[PDB]
């Protein structure tokens, strides 16, 4: 297919893209790209393109773990758009190696989710909650250098990003240019 | 929908009405769909009409209902506690949910049940998901927690047992017999068949 | 659906009414439809106000019913025991699932059926599935089990019949005609037809 | 959408009525839906209540119905018969499926159609698959044989027919003019027009 | 959605009516709808108590319908026929398949139309496929032969023209101005209007 | 919805009604939903009912339709043509398609409409496709162009215009005000308000 | 879904009527549902007949409506202005597009809202795509262009504004406080509360 | 569905009613659905005609509701506070959103609820999305900043509250048990049962 | 043109690619579709060759029990060993199949969630049916834990009470609760 | 495709799947690969691995006839779930090479349908159901080795086995076990 060999070209120079909502089905073909990349050479970089709206939580736990578990270094790049888990993956690249191109955007904000059952059930969800969230804050703020307390607060509904602010805030090293 | 309506002899006059005014007329509230909040305010305008009337004489509830909104069943008990007439509350199939509640809410000494009645005893769900920030479910969910809480030392209050306890025996899905509902505390007495030829017993 | 009224001459006055009205007027109700919880409400709302407006008077139940909520089948039940007044029941038709039940409770020597009646028993169905964790769903089947073998003592009751063959003919649907029925002891008589001719 | 009603002058008194109604007041019970179960009712409670209105006076019974439900057929019929007073049925249009057996249904003599009425009979049919287990399925079988042969039963008692004729005519749909419905059985008189 | 009503003083009381009714006050039945059975037992009943309060007087018969059930239109047409009173049949605006049939049946020198009447003529259609096995396939088509040669013989009878006549020129729609529907002798008179000037 | 009834002192007594009895009461019909097959027939009920009830006065017809079937429209119009009593015909807001026509059918003299009244005519469409044999299509589009013929025909009639003018220019929508609408001879008069607040 | 009626006692006898009977009774015309074709009949239909009923009396129209149709709006607007009596407007709430111009179209010193009503101005809009040739699109924009520099001219004229500002000020959606509207002269007065404290 | 009517006695004569017209007999006005624009207006009407019927009386509200239009909001506000009569507010379960203003928007003293009511105050919301250009949008949301800061206004006029701390407050959804929503403000008083026992 | 299918698509390109590297994904709800693969996947691996292990990562919120069940006995009945990695998620029957790796050779990455709970299920028809349909859940339950105990090395009582409802772990939770065995890092 | 590639990597190892409901579709395909593999080679055994709620009656006896007509020897590997049709393909494996993996579940229950028309089209179809009821019954005797009154009693109702109780009914000859592999 002509798409997929395009991206297969580039897969074949290091390159994977982050595109679309963060499910299941998209961080499962991630992490495969970064288990495949690390075994094929394990010394070069993997470069990592994010657009991306965000999506789940638990899915894009498992391409940063794949990421920090890799031997070799992993360089994320801010094209377009890096909110929710978009903004998290791409701060979650190599220290040094994260970069965004001059017009992208980001967006910080706390974890979306549902309620469903019993009370008893909606109890546990809740308690899940609370876990989730506070991990979610202590990795951004790990991440961002900023503290936790401001983490929280600004997370708390949608907080947008220029690059300029993004690089000054600490989710990005680098703004590229030209 | 084929509900008959008929009319009353009297020498003041003659006048029509089906089953449930008559009922009505009685003081008999009938409470038989789901208690949703539509249904809620049309028990509760009954009930405070029926006071208005007149506040000494009895008031019965009628129950049939399996089940409704922990939202309306507190306005309900509220109200059903609140006026100055007693409350009899009677259940003739079912008593689900929160109309279990509302039957052990009667006032004391006036709970009854149909032999064959089914009470059934359960926390509050929430079928739906309910989508949100985590802010706005952590507010939600604390709200069913107090929401539940409630339900729970309400019924405590009315059956005579440790609140605790409640919770325990609705945690999960509780189905009571009307002689087990009796026994739980949820009503008084078991209605005995009143049948002119079975009186011969 | 075309129901046509009238009207009523007397001394006393002039009134108006349908067919099932009139029949209620009789002491008549009339049990036609699925019975769902609704239909039970107004089922034992008629009962209950036949019995008030004359304690002594027999009910009559016309039963033309396809089948219902077991649910509801047990408080119209109760409540048909419960009133001071006899219960004099005539399967018109059908009397399916639980209106067979009601068929079969009415005040013994007063349960008919016409001749080409049909009466169905059949152990509680539930269709439409329903989902959930185990624990929650052997609750439901225990629930489900109850209301069975109370399904099957209560017909045992009014038939003179043995709960334990109850439960044996009806493992699958069990199809009587009024004849049948009445060997059953569902029903006490078979209706004659009255033609003047 | 839209049936007039009218008024009816008279020394006691002024009342309103429909066309039904008046027909009603006239011991005319209108048959013209599909013979659903609620319909059936419908019947069934006119029967009965103009039986008790008046035991001795006859009852017509118009009947333009496209069919209906075997169910409800057998009620409807035992009541006809049931009831005390004489039953009169009238084709105006159609009578098919179970309006035809009741038109049949009518007491002797008093069984009529109009010339261009048309009726069709036909064996039960089930549309709508019903599913199952084998068991329960040859159980439906069964039930739905013995309703078959009850029809069929029925038919030859009011016609004066064979029952195992009446089910070779009926083997297919069967359709009849008035005038061929009178040498069948179902009627004994073709009513003529009566204008002046 | 809105129609009127009114209410007509007298000295013997005073009573509300609507247009229709006061139409049926005057012995006018309204035919407008699409002649679905509904409707047409709506019609018979109207012309069978008509005929009933009244026998000798006439009934008028108001058409302006888009077409109709040929199942239906037999039963209202041998109603029309059937009833001791003179039927006056009036095209208001259309009168199509059935309908016109119908105006056509009217007892003769009594068959109007409005002067931008429209009077339509077809063979009996069937949209929806109707299913099945040849045999009932064969035995349905022969059912509508049949349907069809009626409705052919009695348009024959009324308007004076030999059926096979009618059969060649209703094969395909075929629409008449008043004019022409009079010549063709499916009415009798075209309504001049009776303005003041 | 929200359509208050009200009650008529009197010395006979005391009645209930609407608006649109209390305009009935006045012999006023009022034309506001689109001329669809059941709305027609309840108008010309309404006529044949109102030329019953006293032949001589005049019936007052209130216009606001945004259109409607041009197979009703005939049969409407054939109606008011033909009672006894004269027709007056206002137009309140919009009288479109075949209720621009009947607009235009009143009596002569008696034709009228509110300043900011809007008169759209146009020849009769057909949406919805017509599917079919060619042959059955064709005896279709013969049928359409006798009732477009019809329609312009009328119009002719009523407007003092010629049926081949009418044809030109209504090929296309065209459009109304009041003042035009008069000039074009659809109505008589255009009404001024009458507002107490006048002299 | 519930609105009551109540009773009013007097000499002459008893009546039943609901909130906005009575209201009516007073002269009082509600507008308040979205300005459809269907309710602006209505409106015009109650004016038309309260002129009728007594010419000389004011009428009051209580506003509270999102807004409607500007095929509609000319109608009620002609009919406001036509008719004998002095129209009183109030905005209650909300007097959006359409309900805006008739707001201010009351008649002078009798415009007037509650504190905190809200006033919404716009050019018509047209949501719903207009399919067809370039031909009959054209003539549609005319058209609509027309229905524009109308609906500011009769602002103009009753806001004492010149018809050019009124353009320039509603290309995009305005809102007015009572306080502003009042400013902008589409209304007289801002109705001070009445409380007996 | 099932809301039975009755008769009340008297020498003057024999009326029917039901429990919503005998409590808007009393003054009771019932506010119990979605405050949607309709029930808004349905609720003025009845806060104008009591004012209307009788001015001095106190009018009640009866509230439980579980919330509604902001638009709709200050038009009932408006109006509550407009009226000559003193409005006694009641809530009976639930007061949400724009019903919980209300409550508080009661004259003071007289607010009130039972024990086990239940107030909840939040921010207006704005669920489905409204699209269009920029320029559209910002006027959308300037409104939408209009509209809250006048709630947060009006609910701190009435809590005798700070406008910040209820803005500070409300960002999220707060719930206030009848105790809670006393302390806050809302209510003056918390309903005793008053049972005979 | 060039370059298509040595493997059709290219997503289907990479799970080949490692396929090849003896590493399996089990990635959504565990249907009789998704099951059957994989079983297919093992037998395929196991036949290639015997000696070597088999990498299963799992990301799934679980699933069918009984296509669950034809995993677990595929590798269990499998000759080579089998590594179980939870990345993300591992749910229900996703946790199941993870707890059921090689013991010794279960591992967790550091942010992933276990979730342990019962069964759920349906309950259809006449009243026989559904009796019977209730016996088989008596008996899939208690065998479930009976498992859930055996891997985890938890009594089942335990099991049993902590199933009752949700019941999630973080990594370092299950590694003490005997769900898995390590976790990775570095 | 991949999934595609990896069925057919053991296709040439004589390895089928039967994995869904059986309808028409799959059964034909089955009949296609059993014909196929016996073709390339009449001699070696054949195995079907069966994970199947069951099916279309009609469709499973197509493959039924093409086992049992095959020259190979077929052998049969429930597991997860082999019901109804599955249990009865799972029954028909060669004997001696008819195995269960030690927590598959087995399904044993008679046949579902459906009925529908005019009351003479019932009858008929009441008629088959009739033979098609011995048949599949007589077959199922034969399979298992247990009485055809027994099977008819067992299948009335859902009867569920465990591998165990499956081995002992007689559906299934042996049960398989541990990494160096088992049998019973």
């Amino acid at each position: 297919s002509l798409t997929d060999s395009v991206y297969e070209r580039l897969l074949s120079e290091r390159i994977i893209f982050l595109g679309s909502e963060v499910n299941d089905e998209i961080a499962n073909r991630l992490c495969a790209q970064i288990l495949l990349l690390a075994a094929e050479d394990a010394s070069k970089d993997i470069s990592l393109y994010i657009n991306s709206p965000g999506g789940s939580i638990s899915a894009g736990m498992a391409i940063y773990d794949t990421m920090v578990l890799a031997p070799c270094d992993i360089a994320t790049y801010a094209m377009g758009m890096a909110a929710s888990m978009g903004e998290f993956l791409l701060a979650a690249g190599t220290k040094g190696k994260r970069y965004a191109l001059p017009h992208a955007r980001i967006l910080m904000h706390q974890p979306l989710g549902g309620v469903t059952g019993s009370a008893a059930d909606i109890a546990i969800q809740a308690e899940q909650f609370a876990v989730i969230k506070k991990e979610m804050f202590r990795l951004n703020a790990e991440f961002t250098g900023q503290p936790i307390e401001r983490i929280e607060a600004d997370s708390d509904r949608d907080r947008w990003f220029t690059a300029a602010e993004a690089l000054e805030y600490g989710f990005v090293d680098h703004i590229i240019t030209r | 929908y084929i509900l008959p309506s008929f009319i009353e002899h009297s020498s003041f006059g003659v006048k029509e009405s089906n089953p449930y005014n008559k009922l009505f007329e009685e003081r008999i509230i009938f409470l038989g769909v789901q208690v949703d909040d539509a249904s809620a305010n049309d028990i509760m305008a009954q009930l405070l009409v029926l006071e208005s009337l007149d506040p000494d004489r009895d008031i019965t509830m009628y129950i049939n209902s399996p089940g409704g909104g922990f939202t309306s069943l507190m306005a309900i008990y509220d109200t059903m506690q609140y006026v100055r007439a007693d409350i009899q509350t009677v259940c003739l199939g079912q008593a689900a949910s929160a109309a279990a509640v509302l039957l052990a809410a009667g006032t004391p000494g006036k709970r009854m049940a149909l032999p064959n009645a089914r009470v059934l005893i359960h926390q509050p769900s929430l079928s739906g998901v309910i989508q949100g920030q985590f802010s706005d479910l952590e507010i939600q969910a604390a709200e069913i927690e107090r929401m539940r809480t409630l339900m729970e030392t309400t019924l405590a209050r009315h059956t005579g047992k440790d609140a605790g306890v409640i919770r325990k025996d609705t945690d999960r899905d509780k189905i009571l017999t009307a002689e087990e509902a009796k026994d739980y505390g949820i009503i008084d007495t078991v209605l005995e068949y009143r049948k002119l030829s079975a009186q011969t017993a």
